[PDB]
């Protein structure tokens, strides 16, 4: 499958994982402004994070 | 073979509460205490699955999402192989369908993924 890995509001990059039917964007705010990471899989996810998992191409934006 | 079963879904009023759950069939031995099971509900075109419960026996790894926190409650019969997830002074804005899935362990991917329960909450009729 293929989805985004950028993190926050870099330019759209892309990382092809073959497979992995399920997509993830995590976002914690932390000291420095609201942080987003994307990426494979459906990941459990330690406490406070936003998870939105999903499962489209590129549909973790 | 793991395979997730839901239940619990339906039309709630206004203010009502209801209480969904997911028991993980397969792992039969009753020894997959550790998986990681969540909830994410599914708003349809407005946001694919968002993580509104996780439920571990690690700490870190057992939590609510801070929009439902004081709402929503999960609850864990590891015997019976069931995680269950009630809810509490639901609101119209808690319309969606909510999926159930299992991780192996903490920190590892939602392998597992459930049918899913749609729950309504309008106070409009039913026809
Ligand atoms: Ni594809
Ligand atoms: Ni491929
Ligand atoms: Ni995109
Ligand atoms: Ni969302
Ligand atoms: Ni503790
Ligand atoms: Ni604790
Ligand atoms: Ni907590
Ligand atoms: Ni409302
Ligand atoms: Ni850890």
């Amino acid at each position: 499958l293929e989805c985004h890995n950028q993190q926050s509001s870099q330019p759209p990059t892309t990382k092809t994982c073959p497979g992995e039917t399920n997509c993830y964007k995590k976002v914690w705010r932390d000291h420095r402004g609201t942080i987003i990471e994307r990426g494979c899989g459906c990941p459990t996810v330690k406490p406070g994070i936003k998870l939105n998992c999903c499962t489209t191409d590129k549909c973790n934006n | 073979q793991v395979q997730l079963q839901e239940s619990g879904g339906g039309l709630v009023r206004p203010g009502g509460s209801l209480r969904l759950s997911c028991a993980v069939s397969g792992v039969s031995e009753s020894i997959f205490a550790n998986y990681v099971v969540g909830w994410f509900r599914q708003q349809d075109s407005g946001t694919g699955r968002d993580l509104v419960a996780q439920s571990s026996s690690d700490d870190e790894y057992n939590h609510v999402s801070g929009s439902v926190k004081g709402r929503f409650t999960i609850s864990r019969d590891n015997a019976k192989n069931t995680v269950s997830l009630q809810m509490d002074n639901l609101k119209p804005e808690d319309t969606a369908i909510y999926i159930c899935a299992a991780a192996i362990g903490p920190g590892d991917n939602y392998i597992y993924w459930g049918q899913g329960t749609q729950v309504t909450v309008s106070s409009e009729n039913l026809y």
